[PDB]
Formats: C-alpha cells, sequence, structure tokens
C-alpha cells in the first residue's frame, strides 16, 4: 500500500513562489515515474509535467520556468518548484506514480492566486 | 467348469486431499481500486488451488 505525501499549497498573491513535495511511501517499485496533473475547479484533469527515474522531465504544457522538477534520490521524492505565478494555473494538483504494475494518485493540494 | 462368478461394485468413492490455499481470486475481481489500460496490473497465479 502506497502512501504519497502532498505539501507545500496555500494561497499566494500574484507572481509569488511556492515549492509543491509528494513524497512516495509504500511500494513504489524500482523503475517508477513520477508526474504531475492539474484539475482547474469543475473542469478536465491535464498533465502538469512528468519526470522519469533516468532524469528525463517531459513537461506537458507550454511552462517551462514556470514549473521545474527536483529529484531526491536518496528518499526518491520529488519537489515542483513554482515561479512567477500567474491567476491561470489556479487549480488544486495531484501527483502520479505510474510505478510498474498498478499506478496510484494523490490525496490533493489546494494551489489559489489571486488579485 | 462353465463361468465365473463376480461380485459387483455398489458405489463410487472420490478421496482428494483437504480444499485449502485457494488462489487469490478474490483479490483480483474485488478491489477497491483497478487499474489504467496501459499500465495494465498482472498478477502471476501458482502453486495454489
Ligand atoms: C482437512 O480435513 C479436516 C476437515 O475439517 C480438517 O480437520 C483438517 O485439518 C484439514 N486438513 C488436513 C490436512 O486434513
Amino acid at each position: 500500500q502506497v502512501q504519497l505525501q502532498e505539501s507545500g499549497g496555500g494561497l499566494v498573491q500574484a507572481g509569488g513562489s511556492l515549492r509543491l513535495s509528494c513524497a512516495a511511501s509504500g511500494s513504489i517499485f524500482s523503475p517508477n515515474t513520477m508526474g504531475w496533473f492539474r484539475q482547474a475547479l469543475g473542469k478536465q484533469r491535464e498533465g502538469v509535467a512528468f519526470i522519469s527515474s533516468i532524469a528525463s522531465t517531459s513537461y506537458w504544457l507550454p511552462v517551462k520556468g514556470r514549473f521545474t522538477i527536483t529529484r531526491d534520490n536518496t528518499k526518491n521524492t520529488v519537489h515542483l518548484q513554482m515561479n512567477s505565478l500567474i491567476p491561470e494555473d489556479t487549480a488544486v494538483y495531484y501527483c502520479y506514480a505510474v510505478d510498474k504494475s498498478q499506478d496510484y494518485w494523490g490525496q490533493g493540494t489546494q494551489v489559489t492566486v489571486s488579485s | 467348469q462353465t463361468s465365473n462368478f463376480r461380485v459387483q461394485p455398489t458405489e463410487s468413492i472420490v478421496r482428494f486431499p483437504n480444499i485449502t490455499n485457494l488462489c487469490p481470486f478474490h483479490e483480483v475481481f474485488n478491489a477497491t481500486t483497478f487499474a489504467s489500460v496501459y499500465a495494465w496490473n498482472r498478477k502471476r497465479i501458482s502453486n495454489c488451488v
């Protein structure tokens, strides 16, 4: 049984910064790939950005510079650094652990920006 | 000496070991959360009934 710890959300004004963090404890088998998804209020769920186990990154939105993914090999955790925050990214975020056999999901973090 | 006399069998008895260690089919068809089709969940089944 896998627990995906989500932390680092909340209220931030326009142009602020924050650091989302997902720590995968449990099974999280060795050839894992970690990603982030976006859920806008009452809309579809799109993919924020995915990081693989060979440090290869695949951002699924023209967003480079905004999100940056940092990897912690010692604890197998993933951190999302947010900068230059603009109102159209106001959405809850879940991290996605494909593992190798059964993919998992996070609990949720509220990321909000307005002015 | 003409023929041979036999005692015909009456019942059929089938005795096999007690039923135990069933294959975990209840853990495959009855799961709280399933898997996506692209990441389909594969489980190997052996050494069980
Ligand atoms: C199966 O046989 C009886 C039936 O209840 C049971 O007492 C026994 O422990 C089971 N196992 C074996 C090896 O006989």
